[PDB]
RNA sequence: GGGCGAGGCUCCUUCUGAGUUCCCUGGAACGGGACGCCACAGAGGGUGAGAGCCCCGUAUAGUUGGAAGCCAAGCCUGUGU
RNA sequence: GAGACCGAUAGCGCACAAGUAGAGUGAUCGAAAGAUGAAAAGCACUUUGAAAAGAGGGUUAAAUAGCACGUGAAAUUGUUG
RNA sequence: GUGAGCCCGGGUCGAACGGCCUCUAGUGCAGAUCUUGGUGGUAGUAGCAAAUACUUCAAUGAGAACUUGAAGGACCGAAGUGGGGAAAGGUUCCAUGUGAACAGCGGUUGGACAUGGGUUAGUCGAUCCUAAGCCAUAGGGAAGUUCCGUUUCAAAGGGGCAC
RNA sequence: AAACUUUCAACAACGGAUCUCUUGGUUCUGGCAUCGAUGAAGAACGCAGCGAAAUGCGAUAAGUAAUGUGAAUUGCAGAAUUCCGUGAAUCAUCGAAUCUUUGAACGCACAUUGCGCCCGCCGGUAUUCCGGCGGGCAUGCCUGUUCGAGCGUCAU
């Protein structure tokens, strides 16, 4: 998690307040990283991720 | 763009090569999003890209080692992975001067009377 | 007759080799040789054969056709010749394979890695022919 | 007389190796001497007397030259090797033939 | 009710997943490889069994480093570059 | 060229369909001579079965 | 190759009701086990006489 | 079960990427002789043996 | 997470006595002294010294545990062991 | 006692002869017939059917370019502590 | 590099994604399975069927070669006489 | 042709093969409760009968006893045909779609087939502790793979003070 | 008379024999000496735009460098190659590198992606806290170094 919220930070500067893991059944791993309540996910994907 | 030739990679010094290095990593991380969002030639792209990176480091190892072998050309003492691999065995053997030491007397004996050249008439 | 202990004349080890062949083998395995003009121009008899060359069928079925070889499918030992096609069902194109020893190459498709190549290949043929003659 | 009661097709040497085994040989000979030309490829070696009373009327080659051999002919011991004569210490002469 | 009554029962595991030959041979209790013999610093064999030395024997893998040594000999265990060759 | 890749993976079925396997992933091979249905013989004293 | 037809492990099911006394090949889960073996009438099995 | 150590739903994960058939276009290649998966694995038919 | 241990981080990691500093050196006091001395290392009061050494008193002399770390790899102690 | 060393050998590399001439059968000549040619090469394989001359190769001397060793005709010198 | 060897029930267990698939708690046991055609040219289009397919009509030298595919014996079966 | 056999015609087929004299052998089948593979009669036969039981309308669909909705009738009857877990399995879970095969009939349905999705912890377990027990170390056996040994016939280490 | 059963024939089935083929075995001969703590053989897990396997490879992952050749690869998609060139290719060679988790397997363990210790570097308010990164820490034995122990033998 740690990693995760460091290479978030690097990246997009992110900043989360939680990051909850698991693995897949696939055996890759997936992260739900919550936000800070000021920032907005919806523009981060929009912009940063473009997940529209 | 994305395609990075070693012809202009082996003139660069390590600053130089970090940097580029950084931005092919870069443009790799964005590329892979836009292709699990959407599909198009850019996978072209990442293939160049990650060929690139795998150039750059390669140019940079080699600078590496070419500087630190200069480094430990007039030393005792070398890393284990500058010094050559060869087999374990051929490694183990005996050096050349140490197999051809002889002692004195047998030196005694060969500069008096060596093999010589002859022949034997019929 | 083969004198030499590393020839082989093994029926089995020669389709082996054949069939199995890389592709920069196969290059040279797919050699076609030159026009009358061609040959007397170049003191040259084959060549392999390459995109952008232009020939002429001489055995099969499509004999006399000429055209400039669009694509060498060396995976399938066979070259493509325009409008050397068929209809499908359908009457879409498809084009016709030929072995590259079924043609005669007509025009060189000429660049300098090619002109070394033909410049060698004559060179050693005089030089041959001299010191034999 | 068959003795064929042990595991003898364990141990069975055929020689198929036979004209292999001589080419092997005369091109060793070949290479041996072409390293020692002009040197003769082998050693100059005494004529002795066979012993026990069925061989003592056949003489043939020996291993080596004694040392009062070579001292009688003026040939140094550590000489002798070097210009292609053996040399066997354990033989003597007994007689002076 | 030694037959299929009996075989009920089986729930347990005598055998898991050896870390050195990867078969199901790890005896759960004695923590002893039935197959290679782990944690024994010697693989196990027998001459009596010409077909599982055949199964294990070398080349029956990737031969990550030994595929490499006939090269390196035929060149003669050679290094350097090649005489004006591109590089550092 | 669908098509024919679909007809081509339906035509690679059809062994497979003739012996009855429930998909590719039925490999099973059964016991058609079970030794202990064709071996031993039944004496007087204790059977193998009833 | 003095090996062949002899690389398996078989026994005979005895004198029976059923079926001949020839050596069947041991094991199960696959089409060999219960098959003759080492005969040299059998299937897969070792040659009379063989070539020296 | 539920409970599960890492090295075992590492070799369950690996085991479901293989659960697949082959793609379609496997067949249409020049000297194509793979027809199915012949390696293909159900949870009913063949134990993974761990 | 795992549970913590009392006396494990914070002013026990944080400070060293000069008894723990002189074996942590391999030196004898003279030397320890002299080299104190030599590169600038200060003695330190910790808020609560009983945290830090349980039977430490006012007399206890502290120092920082990164001042000795650094202290590890002065040259001296090689002059100081080759001159002995 | 030292130092040169012509030359030779070993291993990779460039290169090598001659019909796709005419008729018939055939979907396709690599078959049949006629006229030639090469051959220190008529081993083998490929090419739409049995191909020396369509293609790769095959025989033979050599002939480009390169590296590391070994052998070696001889030639310079020190001289006896 | 070769053979007075074997030619897919033979020859290695394996000419094929074979020490594979599969079986056994385990040590271990361990198969079956090659060939359309020169070239996919692997059947456009019409029509009947829910579909699988059928019928016309092409492709091919040949579909009496239709990815059940060279040849296609016997046991055994259907129709016709 | 006495015979084992040999030869020819017709049909099918598609790339090699035969006669004569010598040489050579893994050289001639009806049997071995053979070996492997394939196929019959039996025979459209024996059955497909434990666990009380099904019915109406509508929809879907080429096709509906065993699909769905509604309408009824029944059963499990709280030591359950209920609600959750340990072992074991490993995606069988959920959504959408579906030819064949499988679901000893049928199938539009499915744990089948095809493509995707789904498992979020400082507080729940693991992780820590020791139990019965097992394995290193010292040391002693054993040709040796290794056997005993687990506190021993071991120099088996912690703390403090110092002008 | 038909049906049924059987016999004979033609065509059609069933089945895969026969014939022809062979990138495979089998046997013989000739040449060569080269695994591993500088981490082998073996195992696991991964890597392609579109792969489950076989093949190749190791987070530089159907591959990088270098040398040579000289225009492909090909099932689809997408791009090529200034073709008069630092250059395609599932090419050949191969001297430079990369080489996950393991395994003789080496911090202690391992049925755990468990628990440590030492030394640096970086980041987050940070002398104390948190996190990341790099280099190390097995055993037997040899040579040497340095620190020691014992009235064991002595000198003073
Ligand atoms: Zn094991």
């Amino acid at each position: 998690k740690a990693q995760i919220k460091q290479a978030l930070k690097k990246l997009y500067d992110i900043d989360t307040v939680k990051i909850n893991t698991l693995i897949r059944p696939d055996g890759t791993k997936k992260a739900f990283a919550r936000l800070t309540p000021d920032v907005d996910a919806l523009d981060i994907a929009a912009t940063k991720l473009g997940l529209v | 763009n994305g395609k990075v030739k070693a012809g202009q990679l082996w003139s660069k010094n390590k600053e130089e090569l970090t940097k580029i290095l950084g931005e092919l990593k870069t443009e790799l991380s964005q590329l892979r999003i836009q292709k699990i969002s959407s599909s198009g030639a850019k996978l072209n792209k990442i293939h160049d890209l990650r060929k690139s990176i795998a150039r750059v480091l390669t140019v940079i190892n080699a600078k590496q080692r070419a500087q630190l072998r200069l480094f430990y050309k007039n030393k005792k003492y070398l890393p284990l992975d500058l010094r050559p691999k060869l087999t374990r065995a051929l490694r183990r053997r005996l050096s050349k001067e140490d197999a051809s030491r002889v002692l004195e007397k047998t030196k005694k004996r060969l500069t008096h009377f060596p093999q010589r050249k002859y022949a034997v008439k019929a | 007759m083969k004198v030499r202990p590393t020839v082989s004349s093994s029926r089995r080890k020669a389709r082996k080799a054949h069939f199995s062949a890389p592709s920069s083998v196969r290059r040279v395995i797919m050699s076609a040789p030159l026009s009358k003009e061609l040959r007397e121009k170049y003191n040259v008899r084959s060549i392999p054969i390459r995109k952008g060359d232009e020939v002429q069928i001489v055995r099969g079925a499509h004999k006399d056709k000429e055209g400039k070889v669009t694509s060498v499918y060396r995976l399938k030992y066979v070259i493509h010749v325009e409008r050397v096609t068929r209809e499908k069902a359908t009457g879409q194109t498809v084009p016709i394979g030929i072995h590259p020893s079924n043609v005669v190459i007509t025009k060189l498709h000429l660049d300098k890695d090619r002109e070394n190549i033909l410049a060698r290949i004559k060179a050693g043929r005089e030089q041959v022919a001299k010191a034999k003659g | 007389n068959n003795h064929f009661r042990k595991h003898w097709q364990r141990r069975v040497r055929c020689h198929f190796d036979q004209p292999g085994k001589k080419v092997t040989r005369r091109l060793a000979r070949r290479a041996k001497a072409a390293a020692l030309a002009p040197r003769p490829v082998d050693k100059l070696r005494p004529i002795v007397r066979c012993p026990t009373v069925k061989y003592n009327r056949r003489t043939r080659l020996g291993r080596g030259f004694t040392l009062e051999e070579l001292k009688a002919a003026g040939i140094p011991r550590l000489l002798a090797p070097t210009i292609g004569i053996a040399v066997d210490h354990r033989r003597k002469n007994l007689s002076e033939e | 009710t030694k037959g299929t009554s009996s075989f009920g029962k089986r729930h347990n595991k005598t055998h898991g997943l050896c870390r050195r030959c990867g078969r199901r041979s790890l005896h759960n209790q004695k923590k002893v490889c039935a197959s290679c013999g782990y944690p024994a610093a010697k693989t196990r064999k027998y001459n009596w069994s010409e077909k599982a030395k055949r199964r294990k024997v070398t080349g029956t893998g990737r031969m990550r480093y030994l595929s490499t040594v006939p090269r390196r000999f035929k060149n003669g265990f050679r290094t350097g570059v090649p005489k004006g060759a591109r590089g550092p | 060229l669908r098509s024919k890749a679909e007809r081509q993976a339906k035509l690679a079925q059809r062994k497979m369909n003739r012996m009855a396997r429930q998909g590719e992933a039925d490999r099973h091979i059964h016991a058609s001579m079970p030794k202990h249905l064709f071996s031993g013989k039944r004496t007087i004293g204790k059977t193998d079965r009833r | 190759s003095e090996k062949a037809g002899h690389q398996t492990s078989a026994e005979s099911w005895g004198t029976g009701r059923a079926v001949a006394r020839i050596p069947r090949v041991s094991g199960g889960g696959t089409h060999r086990a219960g098959q003759g073996a080492f005969g040299n009438m059998c299937r897969s099995g070792r040659m009379f006489a063989p070539t020296k | 079960p539920s409970h599960k150590t890492f090295r075992i739903k590492q070799k369950l994960a690996k085991a479901q990427k293989q659960n697949r058939p082959i793609p379609q276009w496997i067949r249409l290649r020049t000297g194509n002789t793979i027809r199915y998966n012949a390696k293909r694995r159900h949870w009913r038919k063949t134990r993974l043996g761990l | 997470g795992k549970a913590k241990k009392k006396g494990k981080s914070g002013a026990a990691r944080n400070y060293m006595t000069r008894t723990q500093a002189v074996k942590k050196l391999q030196l004898s006091l003279p030397d320890f002294r002299k080299l104190c001395i030599w590169k600038g290392i200060y003695p330190r009061e910790p808020r609560d010294r009983r945290k830090v050494n349980k039977s430490a008193t006012a007399s206890t002399t502290f120092y920082y545990t990164k001042d000795i770390q650094y202290l590890l790899h002065e040259p001296l102690l090689q002059k100081f062991r080759e001159q002995k």
